[PDB]
């Protein structure tokens, strides 16, 4: 079993300011009993890029602060984006 | 005030003697860093002439 | 180098640039930046 904690989303490249944009993320995941469920939303926060401290900060999802009491597995999910007034798409799998 | 050609004033403090720098605590700083913005606003100006 | 009792000079961090591996004995240049013009300092 591998589970997944966070996303350290888009380390910082020569040119993202789009980022700065965008204040609400949204996910729907596979729990590990009754999966592919509707979760909420929360904002995002700032963490240092894989953990070092020489590094800028970048966008991370914090996948443990949800509704969920179970786990996550290495199967079907979907990330929506909130800009900040409307909705977006972004990442799958 | 001031002039076009110069910086503009900055306040940091908010005491009667100046000191005492403005406190946020934890939950507003996470929601600063969020992305969200403070709104500033005027209540009421006195002076002389 | 490290030491406590040393004057302090420049120093560039490479590891604090949009990067995700690390840098092997290979092809590397490092240019100046002075304050208007540009220019070059080091090579391989």
């Amino acid at each position: 079993n591998t589970y997944i904690n966070g996303m350290y989303f888009a380390p910082t490249q020569t040119n993202k300011e789009a980022l700065d944009y965008i204040q609400k993320y949204r996910v729907e995941a596979t729990l590990q009993y009754s999966g592919f469920k509707d979760i909420g939303t929360k904002d995002k926060e700032m963490r240092n890029y894989l953990g070092d401290p020489n590094q800028p900060k970048t966008n991370y999802v914090n996948l443990r602060s949800y509704f969920t009491g179970g786990e996550n597995i290495m199967t079907y999910k979907k990330l929506r984006i909130y800009a900040i007034t409307p909705d977006d798409r972004e990442l799958l799998v | 005030y001031p002039k076009k050609g110069l910086s503009p004033l900055a306040l940091n403090t908010m005491d009667q003697f100046s000191s005492r720098l403005i406190p946020i605590n934890y939950d507003q700083l996470k929601k600063l860093d969020a992305g969200k913005q403070i709104k500033l606003e005027t209540t009421q100006v006195s002076g002389n002439f």
